[PDB]
């Protein structure tokens, strides 16, 4: 997310991350 | 001296070969390659390089 | 043969193509022919084929580690822009197809043309000049295909089962044609133990002796054989006179067969047999059903229990260190030792668990590629990882690459990975320097005479005597006693001479010496040759590249220097000598 | 349209019945398409006759050996297996052969009923010795392809009649390979190299002609859907 | 200096082959004997 | 190195000289001699009409007539179809 | 003599060729000098005949002089001496 | 070569340079991954050549201190409570404190479920520590890795050498003409693409007013408008296309930060370096032997892998001593045939195709006064042609180029353009070719499984599934295990799952294997995209579960079994393959190592100045280098005459090359060679060094 | 012995695909027969496709038409998906014109007599008020896949844009056999061919063309006897 036109790419990530790139 | 100079430590080889007035014989294998003459190995030796080739008498007469 | 793009062969042969163009009245003169070539009119290709036919070309690959880095082939025009290479010369050239480039050279004079035709043709360099082992061997894929084709699977379809009362054995086949037809139908599998009657394949020595005795001419005889259709089809590729193999074609077995073939048969026959082997190996590797999948890489079941037990011992060591009993260095030694034992146990468990028809196990065991350590890394655990200095991490990784490594384990692995990657780069330059020094120091030694007629000679151990009493063969006999000329005679117990002075000392001679029971022989060598400049031929003995006595003009010094310096890249290091 | 180059078929006789065939030049790909079909058609589409079941007197359940001869039951079975026989009647026929005394028996000693012929009377079958008697029963019928030894479905109809694999196909071994003649001028057209090895019953050329006839009929089955359908036309003969 | 030329030839050949064969690389001994022969050509002058 | 020999134009010029010698020999001795002397073929220095007339014992007007007729003859396609591609 | 029919560059079997000479160096010099003689004969055919002699074996349409020389060697129509 | 190449060339740390260590003085000690590199420099990505270890790249979360140290963010944990405060630490602080592990099992509240957690100590030691002593924790997994390596899916299963190769070879991919997004990847494609600067992004929100192939006008929320100019077929610095296609319609509304136009290697905003291709892992008739790759002809037919390459040519008509060069049609000693494509002013027409050896710009130079040969005089007199006292030097397209002509940019002195002194006219010609895929081209996946294209088979003779769909590429099985890169196998399986679509059947509860699977993942539409992160991604058990449910394509048919293999039919013979073969959708890219840039040949070209040897390299004509090792092999072969030929009458014999060319042309024997001009130069140099060298006959 | 001749049935599934059942075949022969039929169907079925296009405002393929959303390369890529069938061997030309806002589909291009467009709902390009599109296309017969013929070979002008053409109306072919293999040894195969064509020609017609090509090719062995 955090990108208005981001295509919906479903993720396998288990744990959330607090800091963005 | 040519082989040693082309190999390694060319300055030190030349400065002492010149003092000795050393004269090469061009009989090795690197020297012939450097000076563009046939190497003395394989088909470059006199046993094979001086082969005489001519047809046999019977085949000569048959044509 | 070798592939050659027309867009480059035309530029290579431009003078010849211009001469032929002017000769065939396709251009009025050289200027017109040159303009025609530059514009690439559609008849220039027709002329180019004619002018290229029967004109050997040379292929070069940087680095040229040894003698076989230059070979001569007959070119054929092909589309595209890639120089097609025969798969069997990849071993000699040390060339994989990951983007490598090969140089091309063109002889002009008649001397150079015949020189590339005879001395440097690919079908005339099969054995490695260093050790005499073949280099036109079936490589990875061909070995896998032949191994699958000639392996025997018990309890397959259409086996030979002896039955009584109800019906006959229903497993015997009249001829390989009938066997092939039955395999074409859904009756016989390629790898089922059958009993065919062969009439054009030479039976082995023992069967020949039992049936035909002295005159066992394979051309007309008829005999019964218990083998598999795959092995019959494999034996069809070998020359007519060769005995039936009836084995499982491991890479070592194929090496032995090819070495014997090169020793006993003409080189043209050897090359044709090698080509047939390559074709059959590729065809049956396609159908071998060898594939990789995540469900194909089984993990050891008892890995969890083994890891828990070794972790318990490691925690015991950690506690005994925490109570101040042992110092840091010996503690590290203790963890390293226990984790090495853990790696051994896990590897043994994985080897036991893995089947014999697994694709990975077949690839490893057939001698195609890799070693069991890579399979252990694949399934099991990677094991110990080295430090940048060269030591070992006290904490070893526990997960294989199939299970996925954690961040810390990956970071630990990167140390050894990058260290080895840089070590290779340094080692290549060091080996090149060593080869360059050796070639010069040995550029003097060339064969000049045929026999120095000396009486000196070195002594070779040649299967020293065992204390219990027998002739135990010395393992290093193919690199220290083979391909040499016996300086003196070989006699024992004041009997008759087994091998007289001046013999090639081949495998039959070595076997006869062992049967007679003699241990030490004085053999002639270049260390004692009494020639003025260069060594003689008898002192040097048989040349490994040819298999016969060395010639009277060979650059044996440069050959030896290249042989020593080529494998310098694979010499690893041990973590005060 | 036009193939722009008519392929042709040429023969090359090696032995009395072993001729290799060359078909060239075919437009790319079609080499395999026609070659595999031709091989399979040769193997299992030509009518032929072969032995199906045999019976020897004095053998009921002891399948080890038979007295009076040297080569055993397995050897004699695989000897009858490679016996070329022709027939003109679809119904199964029965062969007779009988000899007395020691000596060597060949195919010529067989007595074929009117309607079957033997194409190799001088083939070695067995070796009689010690005033022995040989009385072998044979069942010969015509078929196609390769049929294994049919099991004795009938329980008490024939106790002594044992079955044997049947090689119906007149041809035995057929192999093929393709090449890439003239890649440059005419875009790597393909050439086929068939290798046919049959019995002495029929010539390899006759076998190829029969296979071609049945294959063109098989593909004309599909051709008879839209007669005026445009396709690639080779042209004249 | 202590065992003549034959023993040093043997020792050099054996050591080089020991290192080369550790990695399973087979090289015939004569290829190293050529280099050893080139090594042991000259002699020193202890008395003019 | 632009001063080196092209190694193709050299043989082209050699065969051009050969063809020129042939096309000259297709004519007669008088015409071949006068044209060679005029254009300096056998020698580096090209002789003039006065020199040719002095050598051959005729006048420069006769030399000019011969030169003109030879130039007209050489422009025929039978003599220029081989020399066309050499320029 | 049990090999398949050769093709391409190795039309004359090299191993059968080597029975006529001592070593492959002698063989290659033999073939090279014979090919030189053949090429000189080809380039010296228009004018009067010189002691050079053309191919003894029947030559192919587009056949290299070196190949012709090798077939001559295999057919045993030449004799040579070393130095 | 692509936005990834640009982005990774930025953020690049090079240890070599002025004031830095050189390669010859670079010992093995510095080319190591010190334990202080975790989170500050990628241990994977680095050049694999002689510069191994001297060049690195910043990590994704790394930051630079004002002094020049490299910081790394961390979440400080207090009495076992993982806080959300982020504190940047350098190497000294990290060594001073104790850091946790990124994938530490937090209790979804701040505490650790297990007291014993993984820990990095001061000396880089890795231990198990009670949770009370831990005072720092990584922000997120994949922090230690760089961008290019973070773009590799299933990285944790790959080795390190092959991960290095894949990371280094992801930056050489060429931009294709379609550039579809990858099926299976990581979360570092959208961010990497939009942060690379090669994608137009609306700075202020609004509604799209006008959209076309050249420009976009975004109508802002408040009155003002703004127009963005796309870059249609602009030449990159390495000869690759740089198209920029809009991805919005005439009525859409865009928020400030949305991707408004694709780039060279982008798809719908995220990154796309290649295409998705059906994959087989069987060795096929030796054509895919030893890292050889087989391609279906469908890629050639539908231009799946077809790149556009733009080359430029520069020629300057400059002042000269004897006059001034001019650009004009009138070229000396030329025919009217080659002038058909030239316009009136000399340059070629726009859109006029060109071939190797054509005329691009017609430039003539004052030749001057030069003496002509008598034969030349005779020919000129015969044909009536004049002297033509100027020389022809026209811009000819070099050997081995083709393609159309896009645009011509011509400068002049008369229109007041900033030109270098002495140059009166400059003109640039842009030539572009649509290169197809062909044998010899280099292909590579994302796990460093490279390989040239061995043979492009027709569509019919390729293995196909039960429903008749033929595979597109055919790898080799032997290359997978010994390279330790089963990450490609996992990617293949996940790609097949993504392409087919799956549905976890939770009729009786959610299955145990999918217990930790996130929501909206139990079922997916066909051709759906997934995103497995670097060090926290799809597990093997989850992959098995997904492969279990592989909802059928069109009929009732599950072409891929549980193991991940399939029943392929041989399209050449016809019989089915006797054993199942792995299939799936791997993501492969076309590398910038094309055959047309590598193939070279020379018969006789230019020669060097001091020595008379031929030049080198493809830029000039140049010849291959016959090195010392090749000479050693030539000698060892017992060979003399070939060595003499290659060393005398092919490289240096000035009066020998012309003779051998003449002999070849006329059909005569090759003449005997002479001594080398290089040896003569060496003799002169020795004589110049006060060393009397005399060559003696007897 | 089986003296029963095989037969060919038909099984229509949709308009542009169907199943063909051939029964009975010799054991182990259905696979090879279906493979040969599929290989011929997928490679040597005659069709018709666009050879070259010409747009008034352009001069090559790497430009943009003023107003349209896509570029000329994207227009070419879209046009490569067309399905057209011709009636004469000579190359005919068809025109496409559109002005002002709107979307240009494959139904808007007017074909001459004989030829036709089978997919009118295929999208070509998007137009706005300022844009204007005017293109002309050349339809040619043939078979297989031929690459773009070079402009140098022909005598066409600069505006001519050669396009890759794929004359192949077949789309996807598979098969499956049903080997009975009963214990009575009177076994046979049962081929089930599956043919799908891209609405240009019927699968029946494609199979008929393949059969004609196969009979003509296989008659070579028979003719010389
Ligand atoms: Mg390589
Ligand atoms: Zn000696």
């Amino acid at each position: 997310n955090s990108v208005p036109g981001a295509p919906n790419r479903v993720s396998f990530a288990k744990l959330r991350e607090p800091l963005e790139v | 001296w040519l082989s040693a100079a082309s190999f390694q430590e060319t300055t030190r080889v030349l400065t002492d070969a010149a003092i000795n007035c050393r004269s090469d014989k061009l009989n090795g294998l690197k020297e012939n390659v450097i000076i563009g003459k046939l190497i003395p190995a394989g088909t470059g030796i006199n046993r094979y390089r001086n082969i005489a080739v001519q047809p046999t008498e019977e085949a000569r007469a048959a044509a | 043969q070798c592939g050659l793009p027309k867009l480059m062969a035309l530029e290579l042969f431009k003078p010849f193509v211009m001469k032929r163009l002017v000769d065939l009245n396709h251009a009025q003169n050289i200027k017109s022919a040159k303009r025609m070539v530059e514009r690439q009119r559609p008849q220039v290709w027709d002329v180019l084929e004619e002018v290229i036919a029967e004109h050997p070309v040379l292929l070069n690959r940087a680095p040229t580690l040894h003698r076989l880095g230059i070979q001569a082939f007959e070119p054929m025009l092909v589309e595209g822009k890639a120089i097609q290479l025969h798969p069997l010369v990849c071993e000699a050239f040390n060339a994989d197809f990951d983007g490598d480039q090969m140089a091309v050279h063109l002889p002009l004079s008649a001397e150079a043309q015949a020189e590339a035709r005879i001395l440097m043709l690919s079908s005339n360099n099969i054995l490695s000049p260093a050790s005499g082992r073949p280099l036109a061997m079936p490589r990875l894929d061909m070995v896998t295909g032949l191994y699958y084709l000639t392996t025997e699977v018990p309890g397959d379809t259409g086996e030979y089962q002896p039955a009584s009362g109800d019906h006959p054995e229903t497993g015997v086949y009249s001829s390989p044609a009938e066997a092939i037809m039955a395999a074409d139908r859904g009756v016989l599998s390629v790898r089922a133990k059958i009993k065919v009657r062969l009439t054009q394949l030479r039976p082995p020595v023992e069967i020949e002796a039992e049936l035909f005795g002295h005159s066992g001419w394979q051309p007309g005889d008829a005999w019964m054989a218990e083998t598999t259709l795959g092995r019959v089809m494999f034996n069809e590729l070998l020359p007519l006179g060769y005995p039936f193999v009836n084995k499982q074609m491991h890479k070592k077995v194929q090496a032995a067969i090819i070495n014997d073939l090169a020793e006993r048969y003409p080189m043209i026959v050897v090359a044709q047999t090698v080509d047939k082997l390559k074709d059959a190996g590729f065809y049956w590797a396609t159908r071998s059903g060898v594939t990789v999948s995540m469900a194909d890489v089984l993990v050891p079941p008892r890995k969890k229990e083994i890891l828990d037990h070794y972790e318990e011992r490691a925690d015991k060591v950690e506690k005994q260190f925490q109570r101040g009993a042992l110092n840091h260095d010996e503690r590290n030694e203790a963890l390293v030792e226990i984790w090495k034992e853990a790696t051994d146990e896990v590897g043994q468990a994985l080897r036991e668990h893995y089947p014999d028809d697994n694709p990975i196990i077949t690839i490893v065991d057939s001698g195609a590629t890799g070693n069991f350590t890579q399979t252990r890394t694949l399934a099991g655990m990677k094991g110990l990882v080295t430090n940048p200095k060269g030591e070992f991490i006290p904490r070893p990784v526990k997960s294989s690459f199939r299970e996925g490594l954690t961040v810390l384990e990956y970071f630990i692995n990167t140390h050894g990975a990058r260290k080895g990657l840089a070590d290779t780069a340094l080692r290549t330059a060091d080996s090149g320097y060593l080869t360059r020094r050796l070639v010069d120091v040995s550029q003097d030694v060339i064969v000049r005479e045929h026999d120095c007629q000396t009486e000196r000679g070195i002594v070779v151990e040649l299967a020293e005597r065992a204390p219990d009493g027998t002739l135990i063969r010395d393992p290093y006999i193919e690199t220290s006693a083979y391909a040499r000329t016996l300086g003196t005679d070989a006699v024992d117990e004041a009997g008759n001479v087994i091998v007289e002075r001046g013999q090639d000392l081949g495998d039959p001679e070595i076997d006869a010496l062992l049967a007679a029971g003699i241990t030490q022989v004085k053999v002639r060598s270049v260390l004692t040759c009494a020639t003025s400049t260069g060594v003689c031929a008898t002192c040097y003995g048989r040349s490994m590249a040819t298999g016969k006595l060395v010639d009277i003009g060979e650059a044996v010094g440069i050959v030896a220097a290249q042989s020593i310096g080529e494998p310098g890249t694979q010499l690893t290091m041990r973590t005060d000598i | 349209m036009l193939i722009s180059q008519r392929p042709t078929l040429s023969e090359d006789v090696l032995t009395d019945n072993r001729s290799q065939f060359v078909i060239e030049p075919l437009e790319p790909g079609f080499g395999y398409t026609l070659g595999n079909s031709l091989r399979r058609t040769l193997l299992s589409s030509i009518p032929g006759a072969a032995v199906t079941s045999i019976r020897i007197d004095g053998v009921l359940h002891e399948f080890t050996t038979v007295p009076g001869v040297k080569e055993d039951v397995t050897e004699i079975i695989l000897n009858l297996k490679s016996l070329v026989v022709s027939s003109e009647e679809d119904e199964p026929v029965t062969m007779y052969l009988r000899k007395q005394g020691p000596g060597e028996v060949t195919a010529g000693d067989i007595v074929p009923p009117a309607g079957v012929t033997v194409h190799n009377p001088g083939m070695h079958i067995a070796t009689l010795n010690d005033k022995g008697k040989l009385e072998v029963e044979l069942v010969v019928e015509r078929g196609r392809g390769y049929v294994p030894a049919v099991q004795n479905r009938a329980s008490g109809a024939e106790i002594g009649r044992i079955p044997v694999d049947s090689i119906y196909s007149p041809v035995l071994k057929v192999t093929y390979k393709v090449d890439a003649t003239r890649v440059e001028q005419r875009t790597d057209f393909d050439k086929l190299i068939l290798d046919v090895e049959t019995k002495n019953s029929i010539s390899p050329r006759d076998a190829l002609a029969s296979a071609g006839k049945t294959l063109v009929e098989l593909f004309g089955l599909a051709r008879e859907l839209n007669v005026e359908a445009e396709g690639i036309e080779i042209g004249p003969s | 200096r202590v065992q003549g030329p034959r023993e040093v030839q043997i020792h050099l050949v054996r050591e080089v082959q020991e290192v080369y064969r550790a990695q399973g690389v087979s090289i015939h001994d004569k290829h190293i004997e050529v280099i050893v022969r080139q090594m042991l050509r000259r002699v020193t002058i202890i008395d003019s | 190195d632009s001063e080196a020999v092209v190694a193709v134009d050299a043989v082209s010029f050699t065969l051009l000289q050969d063809q020129l010698q042939s096309v000259l020999d297709t004519l007669s001795e008088r015409e071949a001699g006068v044209v060679r002397l005029r254009f300096g073929l056998t020698d580096g220095q090209p002789r003039t009409l006065d020199e040719i007339g002095q050598v051959y014992g005729v006048t420069r007007e006769r030399i000019r007539q011969i030169e003109s007729k030879t130039m007209s003859k050489l422009r025929h396609p039978s003599r220029s179809q081989v020399l066309r591609d050499y320029l | 003599g049990g090999y398949d029919t050769p093709l391409g560059i190795t039309n004359p079997p090299i191993d059968e060729l080597l029975d006529r000479v001592s070593s492959k160096y002698a063989l290659v010099i033999y073939a090279a000098k014979r090919a030189r003689q053949i090429n000189d004969y080809y380039n010296q055919l228009g004018e009067g005949i010189l002691e050079y002699v053309g191919p003894l074996v029947e030559p192919g349409l587009q056949e290299k002089p070196l190949s012709i020389a090798l077939r001559e060697i295999h057919a045993d129509l030449l004799e040579h001496t070393e130095g | 070569n692509n936005p990834l190449s640009g982005l990774t060339h930025k953020r690049r740390l090079s240890a070599l340079g002025p004031g830095g260590l050189s390669r010859e003085r670079a010992g093995l000690e510095v080319r190591d991954v010190h334990p202080s590199h975790y989170g500050r420099m990628c241990p994977i990505e680095t050049p694999e050549g002689p510069n191994i270890g001297l060049i690195g790249s910043l990590s994704v979360y790394a930051r630079v201190n004002p002094f020049g140290f490299i910081e790394t963010p961390y979440r400080k944990v207090v009495d076992g409570v993982v806080s959300d405060e982020i504190v940047y630490l350098t190497a000294d602080e990290e060594d001073r404190h104790v850091v946790a592990q990124a994938n530490s099992p937090i209790d979804a509240d701040g505490r650790f479920v297990e007291p014993r957690v993984l820990v990095r100590r001061k000396a880089g030691e890795v231990e198990y520590v009670p949770s009370s002593e831990v005072d720092y924790m990584d922000v997120s997994p994949r922090q230690m890795v760089s961008v290019a390596t973070a773009m590799i899916p299933f990285l944790e299963h790959d080795d390190a050498n092959r991960a290095l190769m894949g990371a280094n070879m992801q930056r050489q991919a060429v931009p294709l003409v379609r550039s579809e997004a990858p099926l299976v990847g990581t979360g570092m494609e959208l961010r990497a693409a939009i942060d690379a600067g090669d994608v137009v992004v609306a700075e202020e929100s609004g509604v799209i007013e006008e959209v076309s192939a050249d420009y976009i006008t975004v109508m802002h929320d408040n009155g003002t408008r703004r127009t963005y100019r796309m870059r249609k077929f602009a030449r990159s610095n390495h000869g690759t296309c740089a198209n920029q296609c809009p991805i919005v319609d005439a009525g859409d509304r865009v928020e400030a930060g949305q991707v408004i136009a694709d780039g060279p290697c982008t798809d719908d905003g995220e990154m796309a370096l290649g295409k998705n291709l059906l994959v087989a892992i069987m060795p096929w008739e030796g054509h895919n032997y030893e890292d050889a790759i087989i391609l279906s002809n469908r890629l050639v037919e539908e231009d799946v892998l077809t790149s556009i390459h733009i080359e430029e040519h520069e020629i300057d008509a400059r002042d000269t001593k004897l006059g001034a060069e001019e650009i004009t049609r009138d070229i000396p000693n030329i025919s009217d045939e080659v002038l058909a494509d030239l316009d009136e002013r000399g340059i070629v027409r726009i859109g006029a195709e060109v071939r190797d050896g054509d005329i691009l710009v017609g430039k003539v130079t004052p030749k001057g006064e030069t003496e002509l040969t008598p034969e030349e005089r005779l020919l000129r007199a015969i044909f009536g042609e004049k002297a033509r006292e100027v020389r022809d030097t026209s811009l000819k397209v070099p050997h081995g180029e083709s393609g159309k002509v896009i645009g011509i940019r011509v400068f002049s002195r008369e229109d007041e353009d900033e030109l270098p002194a002495g140059v009166n006219e400059l003109v640039r010609v842009y030539v572009a070719q649509k290169r197809k895929i062909s044998d010899g081209d280099k292909l590579a996946g994302r796990h460093g499984n490279k390989g040239v294209i061995g043979k492009i088979l027709p569509v019919e003779d390729m293995p196909f599934l039960a429903d008749g769909t033929p595979v597109d590429i055919i790898l080799n099985t032997h290359g997978v295990p010994r390279r330790m890169n089963i990450g490609q196998i996992l990617e293949t399986h996940l790609g097949w799952c993504a392409h087919s679509g799956w549905k976890v059947d939770a009729a009786k509860g959610v299955p145990d294997w999918a217990a930790r699977l996130p929501d909206e993942l139990l079922e997916a539409q066909p051709n759906a995209i997934v995103s497995t992160p670097v060090f926290d991604g799809a597990q093997e058990a989850e992959l098995q579960g997904l492969l279990s449910c592989t909802l059928p394509n069109r009929d009732g048919d599950v072409l891929v079994d549980a193991d991940g293999k399939a029943m392929l039919f041989d399209g050449r013979s016809g019989e089915p393959f006797p054993y199942p073969v792995t299939v799936g959708y791997m993501y492969i890219m076309k590398l910038h190592h094309l055959v047309d840039d590598k193939i070279h040949a020379r018969s006789t070209g230019p020669y060097s100045m001091i020595t008379q040897q031929p030049l080198g390299g493809k830029a000039q004509f140049g010849g291959q280098r016959f090195g010392e090792m090749e000479c050693w092999a030539m000698q060892a072969y017992g060979a003399a005459y070939t060595l003499q030929e290659l060393l005398t009458i092919k490289s240096d014999d000035t009066v020998g090359r012309v003779k051998v060319y003449e002999a070849i042309v006329k059909g005569e024997n090759i003449p005997e060679p002479g001594i080398p001009e290089s040896f003569k130069v060496l003799l002169k140099e020795l004589q110049s060094l006060c060393l009397n060298v005399e060559v003696l006959s007897s």
